[PDB]
């Protein structure tokens, strides 16, 4: 299939150097493709894929080939689902790895593999040049590059150029998103004559029409109550979709706004997601906020933070893995076929948004918006 | 159940549109005023203009008490 | 005159402090209210609206109150024209005044002025808070506060909440672009039952469907040859209204964008102006662009940069200040009637946008973007 | 008139599909290749895969 979500659990322990490539290539480090470069020329050596080990989530679109005769091109482009809000200008930035490549033919063809990759965003344009390269190979490039944060998100178009239709030519961009979580996005090729394939990939701005959770006046009707235990539960999963069914809640908007006395509790169930029985693979949940404390009204500019939670089953128990300064966690729900991703009420003003990426189904949930 | 505020008001409210007001105290401590048609708005018990009407709402809830 | 633009030329030599005010009030400095509110508490006790001849260009707009009758609130909210890009997540931050005032009523009223004012952008909203004030007075409030670049542009909605409709009240946005420019927004209160009267402000994407000019393939057709001396103009300014008519020009962006040959020549028309016989006031044009000079292609984080230039009539003949290290020029046209924007093509690849102000009218050019 | 290069390509032509070439000092020293259907296209000389498409086309010039 040309699309669709996956996850995996990564444990640098067992991947070669891998504790190296996270350092080197995949976090703002030496300005020069020198350190990074290194390592991965002595890992992808030995095995060409070590890389496809490093992404915790990979979600994959299958976008048509595009032709531009008169200069030869072959070319791919697409949005790709940014699991959740890149940043802030205040932010620092983001290491990322793009990844061109293909099948590798039965016969040599006379022509050999190349591709330019740009990421263009608005103003500028991030090109992914010679001078960007960490590694070549038969078919696969990979190229290093630190973009601010705030630029990776929605509004900033992949775009990969080849001069031939490679069979099984993909684009991949490899994001890391916190210390120990990174986002693969990925466009697959697929045929000139076919329509964009999209993963189940949405995003919810939970609190669109955000006026009416400044008071709870629309506590009763919205069905945010001390007696339904602050949930009102909405479906993301859509009918067809996968096993697992996902809810989102909406009453997190009146702790996050309102100015009105809301009921006392320990903690919020921002989401939660059903069918863990016959769910294979790991449940990630990101969270994306500010922290807002030891701030400067005059020049009152915080960081956004992104924290990656992950659910695996043992023994049909599913746990959760947990980050430093995370605000939320997951905890088995109603039973062990249900999971909940809690957080404390007064965290709700600071909190941007919570990303769930589970096999084919990722929710980009966001706080703040009508979009 | 109990009710806590979780944020405070970030604009004032004209005594002319309060009809009482409390004082919980929690981690968060604050005036929950409640406007004439029952809105309940928190506001920090040190500010001014929260001062101000706590004292214009005593004031003019002891004149009308006997 | 809910609404308009205005200009002036602004001597620091002839402003009560104006050198202070515009280096501990207008520019990022001391974290602390301090300095700033030290100047203005001296400067403005004595001549009141000494700021406002800071405001190279006022841009102001009638906007209807907005009753809030269960929170007793009268707010007046509106997004300013911003003139240019704010800037890239790169650049540093912005100090801006913000000024909420009045008329003073003839009889002193029940309740005293207040105002309440946040400027919010789609992740975080800043609010001017009493921790941000620099000033007040029995009919007046500045604030102060220093904000990334970037956030500063179309996006950040002004929000001014007030308990009274009080007459002639209006929110002012100071925003420093340069050294020397400071542009003004303003947003000007009216009745209730009004229409928002915006001013003559709009923003062009020059290259929409900036593909187009990869190539010289559309030069003929387009009229940018050098039969043409490379200028396609268009009228900015609407119908035969304002007696001083702007024109772009669309050519440029061949120059921005083509990796094919295009003519050469010094210098190209960004746009111009006429009706100089008969403006009163100075024209200001504000470029916007990025610094040539080659960064890491691993790391290109690049900053924007704002320099503006100033028309003035000197006796029936328009002069212009220095464009020291700014890539646009400003020339006479065919008459002293005619004034015209130059650049050198070799520099429109990292122009970003082009701004003209003069009396009732403001444009912004952008030569990125596709709507 | 005369023509120059304000900007350089940044893909790669197919040699299979350049006509003609040409170099051009000046403002920007740049490589002009010509493609079959017309257009033309300013390419760096340092460029590794720039000398590589004029050599295989010096094969026939």
């Amino acid at each position: 299939h040309s699309s669709g979500v996956s996850t995996q659990s990564v444990d640098l322990s067992q991947i070669k150097r891998g504790d190296e490539i996270q350092a080197h290539c995949l976090t703002p480090a030496e300005t020069e493709v020198t350190e990074c470069a290194g390592i991965l020329k002595d890992v992808l050596s030995k095995n060409l894929h070590e890389l496809q080990g490093l992404c915790n989530v990979k979600n994959k679109m299958g976008v048509p080939w595009v032709s531009v005769e008169e200069l030869g091109q072959e070319i791919i482009t697409g949005r790709l689902p940014f699991p959740s809000v890149g940043g802030t200008p205040v932010n620092d930035l983001v290491r990322v790895l793009v990844v061109a490549e293909s099948n590798t033919p039965e016969e040599t063809p006379e022509e050999e593999f190349y591709a330019y990759v740009e990421l263009q965003t608005e103003l500028y344009t991030f090109g992914l040049s010679d001078d960007n390269v960490v590694f070549t190979s038969d078919y696969m490039t990979v190229w290093m590059i630190d973009i601010p944060k705030s630029y990776v998100d929605v509004g900033m178009l992949t775009r990969a150029t080849f001069l031939e239709q490679w069979p099984g030519a993909k684009v991949t961009v490899m994001i890391p998103y916190s210390s120990t979580f990174t986002w693969c996005g990925e466009l697959g090729a697929i045929s000139e004559e076919s329509a964009p394939q999209p993963s189940l990939s949405a995003r919810s701005p939970v609190c669109k029409n955000s006026a009416r959770y400044s008071t709870s006046k629309f506590c009763e009707v919205d069905g945010c109550t001390a007696e339904t235990g602050m949930e009102k539960m909405s479906l993301l999963t859509p009918f067809g979709g996968p096993p697992q069914q996902a809810k989102m809640n909406t009453c997190p908007c009146y702790y996050k706004y309102s100015v009105s006395p809301l009921p006392a509790m320990d903690h919020l169930i921002l989401a939660d997601l059903a069918g863990l029985d016959s769910l294979t693979s790991p449940v990630y949940v990101m969270a994306a906020y500010f922290d807002s404390t030891h701030e400067n009204p005059v020049r009152p500019s915080s960081k956004l933070y992104h924290c990656a939670l992950q659910m695996t089953s043992h023994d049909g128990v599913w746990t959760s893995t947990s980050s430093e300064q995370c605000p939320i966690r997951l905890v088995e729900g109603q039973s062990q076929n249900v999971l909940q991703v809690r957080v404390a009420p007064t965290s709700m003003p600071n909190l941007v948004g919570v990303s769930l990426m589970l096999e084919g189904q990722q929710y980009r949930l966001e706080y703040f918006g009508d979009h | 159940d109990k009710r806590t505020c979780v944020s405070l008001t970030t604009q004032r409210l004209p005594v002319s549109r309060i009809k009482t007001y409390t004082i919980t105290e929690g981690s968060l401590r604050a005036v929950i005023f409640i406007t004439k048609r029952g809105l309940k708005v928190c506001a920090d018990p040190q500010a001014t203009w929260v001062r101000d009407v706590v004292r214009s709402m005593d004031r003019k809830s002891n004149t009308r008490n006997n």
